[PDB]
């Protein structure tokens, strides 16, 4: 439960009555099913969880009445889902997965694109017209071809079945831009731009001598993988 | 919230109760019949409107996930 | 009649329970891939090749003027037979998708060129279904019939999802027998009709059919109301009285206790058919043979060859037609670790 607010009886576009603190310690997360399956097998994943999801569908709109502090009170409600990994993000969303060319999930531009271009994007994915794109997939009313259409349709190829709103996982949020930097230094330290190849131990021979630089002013030992420690 | 077991519970029950003249730890079948409110299907609500192609109780506690399989082993089991 | 283990080369991932094999025009093809289709092949349907026992999948393309086709589960599959117009076409409609939502929309599945390289082009038309419509279930039976002379198909048997009156979110995944009611499929256009029998006392699931020469038998399957898997075998005929498709059926003495069985027509009406499943607990383990002609069903029980002791102590397994006396049977196989190619595969020959 992240939030509740009032609404009587104005405008009251805002009225945060209790606002939960620690959202994230496990202490406020409140479990509702349990399976023994796999993450990945689609198939078993679906038959049960189905019947959360027509909860879900079927909840959004009648109103709740409950008898709290002796008066009977009604509650309506949203949902913003939001907790799941990028591979079940686009598992959930039916897209392709999962090094693919729709690198984006609310802009619909492909890897060479966005990289012309950084900072000038608009939202537009939902769950709605994604919907959409997948039925314009499935009767195919232009005989396109394969990629033609896989690319017109903007990769949708499976029917999704629950809306979720998504949006971005700031947990990592940095792994990828650390080893960026990573990578910068690595070039840097190798001239790039009058040597567009290093060789196959040059560029190791480059993040070795990094290496030892910043152990011998900032202390940090050689690490394989920048998890949170290494990159803050 | 120390994940303690339970008949470990009533050994320890004993001995405070037999220890220092007081009950200061209350038993065990108290203990889950004073529990039994705070779980899931326990307080009469309403809903306006119904809701669509839901169950109309509102006592029913831990439902098994299966969601009514017919066990018939010529599908998927 | 013997039986050839096999070895899973690759792609062991991508083979289930659930799945239907077209064969046609030397080739053949799996359908019925688990999960969605993935980036390796946009199509889902596979090309099978076997080469010294192995058992090798490639990615079917598609053509551009098709329609794409989710992976369906268990739908009924009609070889719809290589005449006027198009030869030569693959009736599928309508299984359940992996999701667990039913099709209710039929497909056809023809070929179209080749190779240049090996390489079989293929196409997938959606045609539609007006009505009348048949409803969206699976396990259901399909067929073809032409009644002087034309061809038309016919719809029988299948389970469903309780229709959303009562259909609630805990017994959400149960199912129940559709109202026993056969329908009756022009392919030009798709007008479906309904109809009835008094003889059609309560519809049974996952029994295999036999059509020929516009008189069909429905063969021993499963109902769950009576809990019962009844021996009585079933024959129709109907005859395309335009504009009526007036139609009869006929009890019969004998029909067998099987439940999803393997079929493969060696003959011009010959069907070796294997069988799946004895009773809802003892696997069917032996054979059958069965020839058919205006006479009717001429039974016959062959040699079933020895199956190893695992697959012989095997709870429960399924399997395909290879076509033309040839099949591949696929067991789950319990072990550790699990490669996850828990499956093996035994190509069974007749003759
Ligand atoms: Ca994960
Ligand atoms: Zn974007």
């Amino acid at each position: 439960i992240m939030s509740i607010s009032i609404r009587l009886e104005g405008e009251d576009d805002g009225i945060t009555i209790f606002q939960e603190q620690k959202p994230n310690s496990e202490l406020s997360c409140r479990p509702l099913c349990l399976m023994f399956v796999d993450e990945s097998d689609h198939e078993t994943l679906t038959a049960i969880l189905g019947p959360v999801v027509a909860e879900r569908k079927a909840m959004m709109e009648s109103r709740l009445i409950i008898s709290v502090g002796g008066l009977l009170r009604s509650f309506r409600f949203f949902f913003r889902g939001t907790g799941y990994d990028e591979k079940m993000v686009r598992e959930m969303e039916g897209l392709e997965a999962s090094g693919s060319t729709y690198i984006c999930t609310l802009c619909d531009s492909t890897r060479a694109e966005a990289s012309q271009n950084m900072v000038l994007h608009s939202i537009t994915r939902s769950h709605d017209e994604n919907l959409e794109r997948y039925e314009i997939w499935r009767k195919n009313p232009f005989s396109e071809s394969a990629d033609e259409l896989r690319d017109r349709v903007k990769g949708v190829s499976a029917k999704p079945f629950m809306e979720t709103q998504p949006t971005l996982d700031a947990l990592h949020c940095d792994i990828g831009n650390a080893t960026e930097f990573y990578k910068i230094f690595q070039d840097e330290i190798g001239e790039v731009y009058q040597k567009p190849n290093p060789s196959r131990e040059e560029r190791r021979r480059w993040r070795s001598t990094l290496d030892k630089q910043l152990r011998k002013k900032m202390k940090l030992k050689p690490v394989m993988r920048m998890n949170g420690n290494y990159a803050r | 919230n120390t994940f303690l077991s339970c008949s470990q519970y009533h050994k320890m029950y004993r001995t405070v109760k037999a220890t220092s003249g007081r009950q200061i730890f209350q038993p065990l079948h108290t203990l889950r019949n004073a529990e039994k409110e705070l779980l899931p299907g326990f307080h009469q609500f309403e809903w306006q409107p119904a809701l669509k192609n839901v169950s109309t109780s509102w006592d029913v506690g831990i439902i098994d996930g299966l969601s009514g399989w017919t066990v018939s082993v010529d599908d998927v089991p | 009649m013997s039986l050839q283990p096999l070895t899973a080369v690759n792609c062991g991932s991508l083979v289930q329970p659930g799945f239907s094999l077209l064969d046609l025009e030397g080739d053949v093809y799996l359908f019925g891939q688990k999960g969605w289709p993935k980036r390796s092949c946009p199509t889902g349907i596979f090309g099978v090749r076997i080469k010294k026992g192995e058992l090798k999948l490639r990615a079917i393309s598609f053509s551009n003027n098709s329609s794409y086709l989710p992976p369906l589960r268990c739908p009924a599959i009609a070889h719809f037979e290589a005449q006027d117009g198009k030869p030569e076409c693959y009736l599928i409609h309508g299984g359940r998708t992996p999701n667990n939502e039913l099709s209710s929309s039929l497909y056809m599945l023809s070929v179209d060129s080749r190779g240049c390289n090996r390489k079989v082009t293929l196409r997938c038309e959606e045609k539609e279904l007006v009505g009348d419509v048949p409803s969206a279930r699976y396990g259901h039976t399909l067929s073809v019939i032409n009644s002087r002379g034309k061809t038309a198909c016919v719809l029988f048997g299948g389970r469903s999802y309780m229709p959303p009156t009562e259909r609630t979110t805990q017994n959400w995944n149960s199912v129940v027998d559709c109202p026993p009611q056969v329908y009756l499929i022009d392919l030009e256009f798709g007008c479906c009709t309904a109809h009835t029998l008094p003889e059609l006392t309560d519809g049974q699931s996952f029994h295999v059919a036999l059509a020929r020469q516009d008189c069909v038998y429905f063969l021993g399957g499963h109902i769950l109301s009576s809990d019962c898997r009844p021996s009585r075998l079933i024959r129709l005929h109907v005859e395309l009285l335009l504009g009526s498709p007036v139609l009869t059926c006929t009890i019969l003495h004998e029909g067998l206790t099987i439940t999803s069985a393997i079929a493969s027509p060696i003959g011009y009406h010959e069907y070796i058919i294997f069988g799946g499943y004895q009773s809802e607990t003892q696997k069917r383990m032996e054979c059958t043979y069965v020839g058919l002609d205006d006479v009717g069903v001429h039974m016959e029980s062959r040699e079933p060859p020895q199956w190893t002791s695992e697959i012989s102590h095997s709870r429960t397994w399924f399997g395909g037609s290879l076509g033309k006396g040839t099949a591949l049977v696929a067991i789950p196989s319990e072990g550790n670790p699990t490669p996850p190619e828990a499956y093996h595969f035994y190509q069974v020959s007749f003759q």
